């Protein structure tokens, strides 16, 4: 498909992804990542995050949410750390953000916060060498809406991979996510995407 | 509103006008009296190292381009073309030679100066002076053990001594360790809060942290943690507070090398500063040792903050009176190991970073505590201060500038605001120095 | 601009300049003199009704918190903490013995008392004079028939007093009744107008009825439709208009009672107010018992408005000249069948809340109309508010007030804005009492 | 799945709603309730409001939108109306706002408005009771845009009830939408989400 | 369905495009559509302009975007000119904004922009007079985050005819936008819906 | 700020301050010294050709309904109700006779008078003054050659007259071609940025060509495309720069008919304007003939541009200091073939409409001076307009005006902003005359 020698805007890492959709379709498999996805964000919509722990966040968990520095198209010397971690958590780490969440004194979540995510553009391919990890690719829109007259609509897509788990409990074990906006205009990023 | 006449802090600091939250025509006057009169954070050396790298920052609402000279030293210019004023650096950071303006292509060097016009010959001739027309330059940059500050005003103190008492309490982290490294890129945020809010609660406020990070103390098992909900106070001598003539202060929490970082990094912390500790009481004394491994929560007057330790460092940017963009890097000890550096900065943006649980905590304050000061009724209401008034102390003879010893009171933001008084009461440099001749006696008051 | 010499409304009330719905220097006037100054609507007992309730309501920009207190009584504090002025409740409604700051933990009774201060005896000793920081309390709370109103000037005259003349009006309904009571949560949306713009248009305007809501009167079937696209006008007979001294006034429609509910409602409101009439008529005359069941169009100056019988009740709380956020509850008979009031509470909103049909014709007309306020060419433009001038009379032997005894005309809109002129231009109450000495014949004029 | 009393922030009704999307799950019925909202969004956003309440829309139909007020998290004594009705419609009652829309003097229809809904995260699952009824989620985010620099965008959760009905014309006889902003920033919420 | 003498506000053109998806329904058509869309989408998301070009549009294409001026519902008599084209672009007028793009001179594309597209409401009908041509119909919201603190969102319905093309490789051969927004907000429209 | 003394323009427009381009205060005081001031684009013949016909246009931050009468003359009034001030026209164009209001249905005739108010008689009886409630007519109102302007200032100069010197040049293009016709409807897009940014562009800067559209040069093939990338400058006598008393000026580029179009339409462009000329020749003489097939970059003070041959007519409404809403439709030659009509409008808003390349180019430039212009250490800082300073000429035997033969200069922006500053600085049309004595005299100085 796709030569980044000719298409000039294109990053190598996102080339090597359209390569992994675009090959083998598997129609069904589709519709199984749409279900999942669609449960899952369903879960956080209720902040039900003890349960999107226990039912779709594996042990290896790595969730990262990354912020990158603006550079130059042409630049080429500079080398220093391009991006930051907003998120890079492992399971634990994710814990501690949901008890968070859930501690009766976390003053921010009275009255009680709104969420509802909205899932498009799904794609997934099993990965090709170890077979019990499936490829998802999906896009997100956040809508936060707080006290009154706060609202913050988060906007992003998702490099995931899934692994098979057991008893058809598939379990995220790797969501990518490099964030488009350098300057958030949202108050903060505290929302799982 | 008459800036030389009207009280807007009271006399020793003991309260402030609600309005200095939310006033936009007292914001734009702090443009020129304390963002165009005093140092603002730039950079790190760890950031530009290299002849020709550069970083965009902010000085107040003005852009500079920060960048490194091939002499080895850091110039900064105004990010604005002196053609028809377009912005000339789109990017953060990056390395070249020059910079070329988008609109007519004129052409400036590392170094502000105006090198290239196309066309120069056929369309100037002779006529343009281009010696006139390099970057609009930062009058005055300085280094603090390899951060980076500017200021607009050839008049101000040199830095160090801008710095006054606190940097005695920089001094063991900043210069005795070894050295701090800047670990970029910074996350970036705009809060809807007066940037003063921030700085006033990181400078002096540890009143805060057991109630406001309840949630945050108990879900991270830091080594703070013990105060969630307030559910205990420490020791009377768990720390102290100080503040200094040209309004930067700090508290110290004795010993807190781990700071806000969760139970992971905990144990490792506290091995490393225990044994750099050790070292640094043959170099140094006990008491500058235990400081250097002490959480110091500092503002550098009048919008850098950070925490020492817990290794986080922000800017606050003045946008208007009710809107910040906060910028957050993470500060490590360059000698420690590369993979603790890795931790270490992760664990900064996670607690005070765009998505920091422990940052989330303060928003709503900040926010709230900034609007209000929008509000009729609370305008010329009047925000307290006094905590600890008439125990503070000065020239002690171990701990300089005005001191508080005790963990939790309001020293720092009495001496913050005093120097702000003085700033937005006075025209120029000499006019505050007049202000402040009896500034530690002001705060020292009753006792 | 000159308040003092400024003529921003005409003699009589006659036209006033399009400025006023745009200019933010007047709107940041009017804090002053119009809401610091009059009676604001807060709530109503069926709201907080039992001890420790309480609600969140605006009093012009600020935020207050209004109590239920042991004794029975109301108290209003603004809702900002007394140490840093954060906003302490962050909800609308609710239940409490007090309020804790999320700040720094200071907690207040619903009283207003500062109660408790954490850790005050270590940190504060004995040195915090608690009792000095209360809460900012509103200065006066009164109620009209279960309906709570506040004011922060202690010079303003009581709310019976301030009502005036309309008064007299609102009793059949409000007190004959039997009670009201305030059906909640309101539904709470911003538009981009002035907050005069709704409250002229809902104490004086019945002109716009046929036109702006052809469509909502051809679609509900409602009693009022045979008005719809101006299709008919009713006759001469059909109501009145009236105004009073402090700038209260309302349009009346004979009979009624069913208001702007579709025909689903229709008939048994009929009945149910013309039973109730059957029974007033012995107690407080024909004529009052038919106001009782007269659809009433009202404006309680400055910006609470009402139509009785449709049971629509409204607060234009002012952001700024060109923002507003509309609060709509709905009111019901306290005697009505449960199913009925839960039935009118729905129509109500149907009608005239969020998604209201009725109120969605209003918003471009409102919206615009305040808009163009700020466009050069019609600062300085005269808004015309002289429809049956010269035909209002006062004293009248059975309708007080300043009346227009007719259904449609400008009287109340001629009355509202002369009491605005009054305030804007006057520095406190004694000073608009001046100016009001000649209020009823500076209204009537020429007859 | 979900214990409400470990997982603090969830609602009794939120955790009984998936509860019913978890179980069984009829891939079919999915496609099928992501065709039959794509139909309905259309009619919707063409403005053909009498197409929708004869192909949509049954007689027995609530459609209720709701505004709940804001409450302590830890509110346990307060004991008043929780909510309000933005909408609570009966047929005739759509119909009368549908003849509003669609009246010549309905001024603020001129121009006219230009609609665009954007449907996401499709649930279906059938009732246990009544087999005549299916229970669809789903998630809109609304664009409206009217007299050239107006623009507002509404964002909600819908739990609809649609019945089989006759010849597969599927109606709505219950659609919920428990609104995510306290106050509205939009000027009016006068669509139909 | 449909009667625009009845559903008044309904224009003649858009009841033409109701009745082409609601007669005949082939799920796998609606299905392959989706995958079509989503991998587009993919490509421009990346600013893999050239590949776009080569795999997803075709020689004949017209890609056209409109602005309609905002006239009375009850006019009549006028008529001049009712819109006018933001985009009318056959393949080389594509292919020189593809050009530009990737200039290394185009300055606004450094520091390289962010792009997030939002592909929903994919409805698929075959044309009954030329089997090589499929009508698509899918609604587009498109983000956009340039330099720092610059975000610009676009919603739009797109009306498609793409053809079968060879290898399976289905390519557009026309794309017609009417856009919501009479006066942008955006700063400029310079994005490919 | 003292608008009579501050030299916001120095002498002989050489620099400005690039305050002018971010306060907010100026902006307001150009509405009245600029925007009610002078002369401004409406719409065209084309546009309303019928009795009836109308649009809606701006004047500065007012809107205005421009109608054709029965008497084929044009009128324009303020779309404001003389009633109670909602707009009264919510579309952009139409056919009527009369515009009635939403909100109490007052009907106006397409000349602005007040035709009917509903239930005149019931309500007003004789007592309404229907003839003194007309619409707010413009004063003035005049065509160049179907080009329909505006002005609300009665003491303007003729249309004719304010074009000064720039007239001669648009003539061959405007009148001797045989006509243009304006294609609607335009695009619409708001920029951030300052309303004269754009306008000093296009009056007068053809420096920016090659750089700023590097790209779109060399992707478009269009005939100017030899600039890419400051690849080349062309040959010194490749056009000149004129700019007059009145602040109108352009550049002249000889013989680029085709402009910005893209190769696809330069063949038959360039046919079409040669077979023009040379039947001009013989009417109006060589010189004015190749004028007529030049592309001129244009600017008719304050905010109308154009690029004739291109036939990009842009018009720069102002909203605030940093907000401007820009329109922009295509200009065709009437006796062009129709298909080239319609592939003409289609390439004018393929390059400078809402999605035009060439104009995105331009974007960040514009955005970025502006604002720029609010920041603290840029207000006060000057903008450069000296390129080509004291080889302008005036008077000269061929090309009237004052004139750089030059293709590349800022002969044009000096010309722009000493009108500017005379306006600025002026009360009236007769203060600006008095300050304008010299024009010519200071633009030429040095020479
Ligand atoms: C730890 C201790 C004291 C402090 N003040 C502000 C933040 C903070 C963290
Ligand atoms: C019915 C009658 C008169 C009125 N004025 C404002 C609303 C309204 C409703
Ligand atoms: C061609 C030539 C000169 C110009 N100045 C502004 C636009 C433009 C286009
Ligand atoms: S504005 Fe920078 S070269 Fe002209
Ligand atoms: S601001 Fe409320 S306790 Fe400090
Ligand atoms: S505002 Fe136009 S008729 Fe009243
Ligand atoms: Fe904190
Ligand atoms: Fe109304
Ligand atoms: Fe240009």
């Amino acid at each position: 498909m796709i030569n980044i020698q000719e298409d000039k805007l294109v990053s190598a890492h996102d080339a090597e992804e359209i390569l992994r959709f675009f090959n083998c379709h598997d129609s069904a498999l589709q519709q199984e990542a749409t279900t999942l996805l669609t449960q899952e964000a369903h879960l956080l919509d209720i902040q039900a995050y003890r349960a999107w722990l226990e039912h779709c966040v594996g042990s290896e968990v790595q969730y990262q949410v990354i912020s990158r520095e603006l550079r130059a198209a042409s630049e080429r010397r500079y080398k220093l750390n391009e991006a930051m971690n907003v998120y890079n958590e492992n399971f634990q780490q994710l814990k501690v953000r949901v008890e968070h969440q859930l501690d009766p004194q976390n003053w921010g979540n009275s009255p009680k916060l709104r969420f509802t995510r909205f899932i498009t553009n799904v794609q997934a391919a099993m990965d090709v060498n170890d077979k019990e990890l499936l490829h998802i690719r999906s896009n997100v829109i956040l809508h936060r809406a707080r006290r009154g007259n706060q609202v913050d609509v988060f906007y992003a897509a998702r490099e995931d991979k899934w692994k098979r788990g057991e008893g058809g409990v598939r379990k995220l074990v790797q969501r990518f996510v490099d964030y488009p906006e350098r300057i958030l205009q949202t108050h903060n990023l505290m929302v799982f995407l | 509103m008459n800036y030389n006449n009207k009280i807007l802090v009271s006399e020793s600091g003991l309260s402030q006008k609600h309005l200095i939250h939310g006033d936009e025509e007292l914001f734009q006057h702090e443009l020129k009296t304390i963002f165009a009169r005093n140092w603002l954070f730039l950079t790190h050396d760890s950031l530009i190292p290299a002849p020709g790298d550069y970083v965009t920052a902010k000085m107040g609402i003005d852009e500079v381009i920060v960048s490194r000279q091939n002499d080895g030293s850091i110039r900064a210019f105004l990010n604005v073309c002196r053609h028809r004023g377009k912005t000339l650096v789109s990017v953060e950071a990056g390395n070249a030679k020059g910079f070329v303006c988008s609109y007519h292509g004129w052409g400036f060097g590392s170094n502000g100066e105006l090198q290239s016009v196309p066309f120069e010959k056929d369309l100037y001739g002779e006529s343009l002076n281009k010696k006139c027309l390099g970057l609009k330059e930062v009058a005055r940059v300085e280094s603090f053990h390899g951060f980076i500050y500017g200021c607009f005003d050839q008049e101000a103190p040199p830095l160090m001594d801008y710095l006054g008492d606190a940097a005695w309490y920089l001094e063991p982290m900043f210069k005795h360790s070894g050295g701090l490294e800047l670990v970029g890129p910074p996350g970036k945020v705009v809060i809807k809060a007066n940037w003063k809010a921030p700085a006033e609660n990181f400078v002096g406020d540890a009143y805060h942290v057991g109630w406001t990070h309840a949630s945050s103390l108990r879900s991270g098992e830091s080594i703070f943690s013990s105060l969630a909900g307030n559910a205990a106070l420490p020791p009377e001598g768990a720390g102290l507070q100080m503040t200094s003539k040209y309004g930067s202060g700090m508290g110290v929490l004795w010993d807190g090398y781990s700071g806000v970082h969760s139970a992971d990094l905990v144990p490792e912390l506290m091995a490393f500063g225990g044994a750099k500790q050790e070292r640094l009481n043959k170099e140094i004394g006990d008491v500058r040792a235990r400081i250097y491994r002490s959480h110091l929560n500092c503002t550098v007057f009048p919008n850098n903050s950070m925490l020492t330790c817990s290794g986080v460092f922000k800017v606050w940017n003045p946008i208007d009176a009710n809107t910040t963009e906060v910028w957050t890097y993470a500060i490590v000890e360059k000698d420690m190991p590369e993979d603790l550096k890795r931790r270490l900065a992760d664990s900064v943006q996670r607690t005070f970073g765009p998505a920091g649980f422990w940052e989330s905590d303060d928003n709503d304050n900040m926010e709230t505590a900034s609007q209000n000061g929008k509000k009729y009724q609370s305008r010329d209401s009047d925000l307290l201060s006094n905590l600890g008034f008439g125990e503070d102390v000065y020239g002690d003879a171990v701990y300089p500038g005005v001191v508080g010893k005790s963990a939790i009171g309001e020293t720092s933001y009495r001496g913050f605001y005093r120097a702000y008084q003085a700033h937005v009461s006075s025209s120029n440099w000499a006019e505050f120095e007049h202000a402040s001749s009896t500034w530690h006696t002001e705060l020292t008051k009753t006792t």
